[PDB]
């Protein structure tokens, strides 16, 4: 049967989880008892007498957003055993995550991705939710996903990474422990899909039109990408497009596998009933900049392929028309090599909608999740951050005294000019 | 059989100048054709096998398929004419834990694949005619840990011309080669 | 140097042809190699189009580590280990649907062993990039894991420039120059922690494969 | 000017770290020297019993 | 007591399938019990062809479906006209493919191989005298199009003189509706032309071009299409199940249709198509039917046959028609155009009636083309090959499952040797 | 026994289920509410 295994890190892990765990519960209609009032088996796995139970593990060093969810309205849903709490966090050091603190938890993090991989019939796949920009989510999750491949072989990871913007940041030590982070998710996940912050608080400030939104409102739409790009398995649709989908038809070389998201129906309830929910319209809405959930500009790089989530009452027709307009237009380049560029998924249910959550109810969404070489430009903002920041070597003993060389830092910087190097490489004509 | 009859230094299997070619090999055709052709630069009469299909036609020297053959010599060398087509060879050695591992050569393959009972190899010729020296003892020893002791069956199914396929316990070049076996004669 | 149907004509000299194609488009590839590199700026061996026998030793030392785990690692399903060890064949039935009609998955799956489809150790000799490496293959043995010989001068130039006191991230004006993980010796299958668990399940990882072959000759 | 204070910052910065991790070895030196004496009578112990 | 074997392969292959057992049993009036609910004797008669008799008196349909991915066979157990198919032949996988040519055909489809072959050699024994096996797959995909011509070439070696009608659908010329479909239609096409004895050739655009500008239905659903593709498939076999005044069965169709034994790639079209508000002027006759027959539109290819010549053309008439009506519109087709068939074989029609129209319709024809037009379809996706293929993009994922870069290029040299042949039998000439 | 009719009874509910999800798929993978090749008005099809 099809199931996934959803690992939530660091502080921004569990809050993504919680707005994430808020929507599957209504998808299936799971109460925060735990108890329903056989395609609830993905996320769900059914315990004893008519109660659910997550398929995930919320692992922190900081006890403080894991126990907000303990005392929470969530009480009774989560296995007590899952919620994996510390004593200290990382506190924004990669080098404590990794080396000093990290090795003692991770020990007890494989305890219950084995036991949680054993009572389900058939893995397929990996959901990581973590923020690269921390201690926690970048240093363990590195120390996690190198678990995850040299034990669980063969099933694809999909990675979610909330990554550092450079018009705005919330910690001074972003670029160091985005920088050591990308040795670990380069050679151990199989697919991952970049998000950045504030180019999704323009998506609330533009489409929602809210002016001063949260965290909270950050993360309810977020969950709105992960649940329609993981809608095939749970309900029946034209186009039933797995898990496995996306590691075989969105990367051509290996270690290339950064990927986009975007979300193409976001509006507000007033300014939904004006607005006709067209295919062609919400498709070319998609493909558009401004709709992405990380700081692209598309007219700069070319697309590599890209992978379309239909959800609702769209027809095998309208996702074609719509489709054949965007290879017209000018303003959506493709890369030579790749004539045959997009992979169309259409599902049978609309999305569901949260109480109190800022989007309307639709009848058609787009979840597009689309490979291009203008990927390759968040990472050069991060670099000349690196280089300027290491140049007087700032912020360093900290990592020092935690364990790690100071020559770390030379291999990890450098094999980031990897990552560039290979995207203006598969970005040159031939 | 060939076990008791050793002869020492070469020990030819299959020469196809003769009043009987195949004499000990056995014949196996589908969609195809064994033909003793004179070659033009040569202009020596040798044997061609030629098939559509490279799985379906073949020959084989132990005629009974029980029993088995015996060469302790660790190279078998065949003279073959590269007719640019599939060409496709297999030798069944028994190595030290009396175990039978089979070496398959193939001219469709560009990656060679070592399954625990068959290894699947490549073959790159020249143009005109050739001699391909496989190395029985050092082949074994790449592909297992075991050594060779003897050559149970040795097979052609392809699309060539052959003519003195053997056994040689070292590599000979023409300057000590035996008289009969040159094909080049200088 | 220098009466018959068009189908005949065609299917004779076909075989010929399926045999050019290759060798053309493999000097195809070695052009378009060599004018990517000096495009981008890396070595032909250090591009990403070459990463193909990479990608398949991991699959293959993925899928050796999970026919060659312990039960344990493999998984403690007290139905799965019971119900397939209840015979000496080794078949689950796995449930789909209701009871009215129902679907039967049929998981055979024999511990410590290969499957016949799947026990295969696939190596190039042929391909020259890969000659530093003597074949890019399957190497089971801690020592000759991944890349030991990049990794070893890597670490010797480190060394080296740590014992002369030099400090390379001074400037930004100089970019560093982009080596690749597996130059490095820092691909995946460099891993201490593949090379700590192939260490602990060694014994039994030769059991199901009995010898590295060097690929080379 | 600018870049004889470049070098001399980074002097600067490696004889600080240098005195850290100078520091770091004292600690661990007298945090680990308890351990000798118990180890010396117990030693002794062993002598007298055998 | 002629009879074919059905096999499922895919995603593509189960849903459209699934509608092609749809009409079949409303055909044959089985009910969606199972059971026989027919009102004439001429249903009853010929119901072993692909239907076996159990217990009750209910008909299970003589079909196999296979497809690596469990979600896609409770689409069809659980949808209507799903009760109908045995739980065993539904021989079915769970790691899943994912549209992966090696997983299918090399590596994962491998373990289920032995399964399937089990359950189609039972089905193939028990019944008494078998024609071929028809198969219902996809090319742009991996599951269907791998593991489905694994079988192919399978049970070819099993039985040699049995024919094998596959109907494959191939990759859309405007849109591509997975990123590897030119990695899989190439390699697919090859592994079916040694293979399969006589090839249908579908696509959506196709499809989508009828469904909007004859039948003008401007929201046409995932099944309208299938409804379409399963009409074409029920007319290729009318005269095996019913009588008619000149039966024309799999193998005289095949005899009659390729002239040469690569040349088995045919192009189809269902002939009465009409929308409710031109039902009522529409006059049903043998020239109405013969010229929407050989219009371009009607055809369910992407190759515009107007581009190439007709090496040979068969039509499936089905109704209570007068034979020189229908045989003196096709001969009139061909005098009319005679650039646009082939000039070195006379009468490149074949023509064929069933006395039995099908449920709701006085008259049909169903047309099978041998045009060398297709040539396009192969040069388009080739096209797409060797722009994917020079620079070794999303490759690693297939010589990642152990198969060797050989036959990529085995792959397509046969496909350029498959278009060769197409080009110069068109422009070859007699005297 | 009560068991027995028990079974029955689930049994004959999840024969329910299956007539809904049927209902859904049929409605769904029908888009036009006749037939189209032949003048045909589409039903649920039930025996
Ligand atoms: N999208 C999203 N990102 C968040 C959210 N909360 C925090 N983040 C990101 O996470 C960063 C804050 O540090 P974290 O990565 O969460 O810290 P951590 O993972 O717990 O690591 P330690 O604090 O050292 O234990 C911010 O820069 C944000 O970019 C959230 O609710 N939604
Ligand atoms: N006409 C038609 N085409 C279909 C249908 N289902 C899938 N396809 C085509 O099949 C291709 C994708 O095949 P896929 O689902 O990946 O097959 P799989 O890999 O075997 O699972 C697409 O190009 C679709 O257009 C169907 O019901 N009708
Ligand atoms: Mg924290």
């Amino acid at each position: 049967m099809r199931e996934v295994i959803s690992i939530h890190i660091g502080q921004a892990g569990i809050q993504v989880g919680n707005a994430c765990w808020e929507l599957y519960c209504l998808e299936h209609g799971i109460q925060p008892d735990g108890q329903m009032p056989d395609a609830f088996n993905t996320f769900f796995s059914e315990t004893g007498a008519g109660k659910h139970v997550p398929r995930c593990i919320f692992l922190d060093l900081e006890p403080t957003v894991v126990d907000e969810v303990r005392t929470g309205t969530y009480r009774q849903l989560f296995h007590p055993e899952q919620l994996i709490s510390g004593k200290e966090d990382a506190a924004n050091n990669f080098a404590r995550g990794h080396y000093t603190i990290g090795k003692e938890i991770v020990d007890l993090a494989l305890d219950r991705i084995r036991k949680l991989a054993d009572n389900c019939t058939g893995l397929q796949g990996f959901l990581v939710f973590n923020a690269v920009g921390g201690g926690t989510g970048s240093g363990l999750g590195s120390l996690l996903l190198e678990r995850l491949s040299v034990d669980y072989g063969k099933k694809s990871k999909l990675g979610f990474t909330v990554y550092p913007s450079p018009q705005v940041s919330t910690a001074v030590v972003e670029p160091y422990n985005s920088v050591l982070s990308t040795h670990s998710l380069l050679e151990h996940t199989d697919v991952a899909v970049m998000l950045d912050n504030e180019a999704i608080y323009d998506i609330c400030r533009r489409s929602l039109d809210i002016e001063r939104p949260t965290y909270t409102n950050l993360n309810r739409l977020i969950a709105q990408v992960i649940s329609s790009l993981t809608a095939s398995l749970r309900f029946d649709g034209a186009l039933n497009v797995d898990i496995t989908e996306f590691q075989t038809n969105l990367v051509p070389y290996p270690r290339i596998h950064f990927m986009l998201s975007s979300y193409a129906p976001i509006i507000s309830a007033e300014k939904a009933y004006h607005e006709q929910l067209s295919v062609a319209e919400i498709t070319n809405a998609a493909f558009e900049p401004a709709s992405m959930m990380v700081k692209c500009d598309p007219r700069h790089g070319k697309y590599m392929a890209c992978c379309l989530m239909y959800r609702g009452d769209v027809v095998p027709k309208d996702v074609n028309a719509s489709v054949a307009t965007i290879k017209t237009k000018r303003t959506i380049q493709f890369v030579d090599w790749c004539p045959t560029g997009f992979k169309c998924g259409i599902n049978y249910q609309p999305p569901t909608v949260v109480p109190g959550g800022d989007l309307a109810k639709v009848q058609r969404a787009v979840c597009m999740i689309s490979n291009s070489t203008a990927i390759g430009e968040i990472f050069s903002r991060l670099d000349h951050k690196f280089d300027l920041m290491y140049a007087k070597r700032a912020f360093v003993h900290w990592y020092v005294g935690e364990g790690m060389e100071e020559g770390e830092f030379s291999e990890a910087r450098e094999d980031l000019a990897a990552l560039e190097k290979d995207f203006e490489e598969v970005g040159a004509e031939s | 059989m060939f076990k008791n009859a050793f002869q020492s230094g070469f020990l030819s299997v299959l020469y196809s100048i003769g009043s009987k070619p195949l004499e000990i090999w056995d014949k196996q055709v589908s969609n195809g054709h064994i033909k003793r052709i004179t070659d033009a630069d040569i202009q020596s009469s040798v044997l061609e096998i030629m098939g559509q299909n490279v799985s379906t036609t073949y020959i084989t020297c132990p005629a009974d398929p029980n029993k088995t053959l015996g060469i302790k010599l660790p190279f078998l060398v065949l003279i073959i004419k590269n007719l640019n087509k599939y060409f496709s060879f297999e030798v069944q050695v028994l190595d030290d834990k009396n175990v039978r591992r089979r070496f398959r050569a193939s001219n469709y393959q560009s990656t060679t694949r070592v399954k625990p009972f068959i290894c699947t190899m490549p073959m790159r010729l020249d143009s005109g005619w050739n001699q391909i020296q496989f190395n029985l003892s050092d082949f074994t020893r790449r592909a297992y840990g075991t050594n060779y002791i003897e050559t149970l069956r040795v097979q052609v199914h392809a699309n060539c011309r052959i003519r003195r396929i053997y056994f040689s316990d070292r590599l000979y070049s023409e300057e000590e080669l035996p008289a009969e076996f040159k094909l080049f004669l200088p | 140097r220098r009466n018959r149907t068009i189908a005949e004509t065609m299917r004779v000299a076909a075989d010929t042809r399926k045999l050019g194609k290759f060798e053309q488009q493999q000097a195809k590839w070695d052009e378009v190699s060599s004018t990517l590199a000096y495009r981008v700026g890396r070595a032909p061996t250090e591009l990403a189009m070459q990463r193909g026998p990479a990608w398949r030793t991991r699959a293959e030392l993925t899928e050796l580590l999970y026919r060659a785990q312990p039960r344990d690692a493999r998984g403690s399903n007290p139905d799965e280990v019971w119900t397939a060890s209840l015979r000496d064949a080794w078949e689950r039935i796995l449930p789909l649907g209701s009871i009215f009609s129902g679907l039967a998955i049929k998981i055979r799956d024999r511990p410590g062993e290969l499957p016949a489809t799947r026990a295969a150790r696939v190596g190039r000799p042929l391909d020259p990039l890969l000659a530093p490496l003597g074949g890019g293959g399957t190497t089971l043995s801690p020592a000759t894991l991944g890349h030991p010989a990049a990794a070893a001068a890597h670490a010797q130039h480190v060394a080296t420039l740590a014992a002369n006191g030099v400090m390379l991230g001074a400037t930004t004006n100089k970019p560093p120059l982009g080596r690749s993980l597996s130059a490095r010796g820092r691909a995946w299958e460099d891993s201490e922690m593949l090379k700590q668990r192939v260490a602990e399940y060694g014994t039994r990882l030769r059991a199901l494969a009995p010898h590295d072959p060097d690929f080379g000759a | 000017r600018k870049e004889r204070d470049f070098h001399r910052m980074h002097h600067k910065r490696v004889a600080q770290e240098k005195n850290k991790l100078l520091t770091d070895l004292r600690r661990l030196k007298e945090h680990y020297a308890k351990y000798e004496p118990t180890i010396l009578e117990l030693k002794k112990k062993y002598e007298t019993l055998m | 007591m002629r009879e074919i074997v059905h096999i499922q392969g895919g995603q593509c292959g189960n849903q459209i399938g699934a509608k092609f057992w749809e009409v079949v049993s409303d055909e044959h009036g089985i009910d969606p019990t199972g059971t026989y609910h027919g009102d004439s004797d001429l249903q009853l008669e010929r119901i072993n062809v692909y239907f076996n008799e159990a217990t009750g008196g209910r008909y299970v349909p003589r079909a196999i479906l296979m497809d690596l991915e469990p979600g896609t066979m409770d689409s069809v157990r659980s949808g209507p006209y799903g009760q109908i198919f045995r739980p065993d032949n539904f021989v079915f996988g769970q790691t899943g493919a994912g549209n992966n040519w090696a997983k299918g055909h090399y590596t994962e489809g491998a373990e289920l191989i032995d399964s399937v072959l089990d359950v189609v050699r039972k089905e193939a024994e028990s019944c008494d005298c078998l024609q071929g096996f028809q198969v219902c797959h996809s090319l742009g995909g991996g599951t269907g199009s791998g593991m489905g011509t694994l079988l192919i070439s399978k049970i070819r070696e099993e039985y040699p003189d049995r024919m094998m009608l596959t109907f494959s659908v191939v990759p859309s010329p405007k849109v591509s509706d997975t990123v590897v479909e030119p990695y899989n239609a190439t390699l697919s096409v090859h592994q079916l032309v040694e293979n399969a004895d006589e090839c249908m050739v579908l696509d959506n655009e196709a499809l989508y071009d009828i469904c909007f500008r004859t039948l003008k239905l401007t929201t046409p659903t995932f099944g309208d299409l299938n409804h379409l593709i399963s009409a074409v498939m029920s007319g290729i076999t009318c005269c095996l199940r019913f009588p008619g005044q000149l039966n024309a069965d799999l193998r005289k169709l095949a005899v009659n249709l390729i002239p040469f034994p690569r040349l088995h790639f045919f192009m189809v079209g269902f002939t009465p198509l009409t929308s409710r508000g031109s039902q009522q002027y529409r006059a049903l006759t043998v020239p109405e039917l013969t010229q929407q027959m050989w219009d371009a539109k009607n055809m369910m290819c992407a190759a515009d046959p107007r581009h190439g010549r007709y090496l040979t053309a068969s039509a499936l008439f089905r109704g209570r028609m007068s034979t020189k009506e229908v045989d003196e519109q096709m001969l009139n087709v061909q005098n009319k155009n005679s650039s646009y068939f082939v000039e070195w074989i006379p009468n490149n029609v074949k023509s064929s009636v069933c006395d039995i129209p099908p449920k709701g319709l006085k008259m049909s024809a169903t047309f099978i083309g041998n045009s060398t037009a297709i040539q396009e379809m192969f040069k388009r996706v080739s096209e797409q090959f060797t722009a994917m293929f020079r620079r070794k993009a999303f490759l690693h994922w297939y010589t990642g499952e152990g198969m060797d870069e050989m036959e990529f290029t085995e792959a397509e040299s046969n496909m350029n040797d498959l278009v060769s042949e197409y080009q110069q039998y068109q422009d070859a000439s007699a005297e | 026994s009560s068991g027995g009719q028990q079974l029955a009874a689930k049994d004959t509910a999840v024969k329910e289920a299956r007539q809904a999800r049927a209902v859904n798929l049929y409605s769904k993978s029908h888009s036009v509410s006749h037939n189209i090749i032949t003048g045909e008005p589409i039903k649920f099809p039930t025996a």
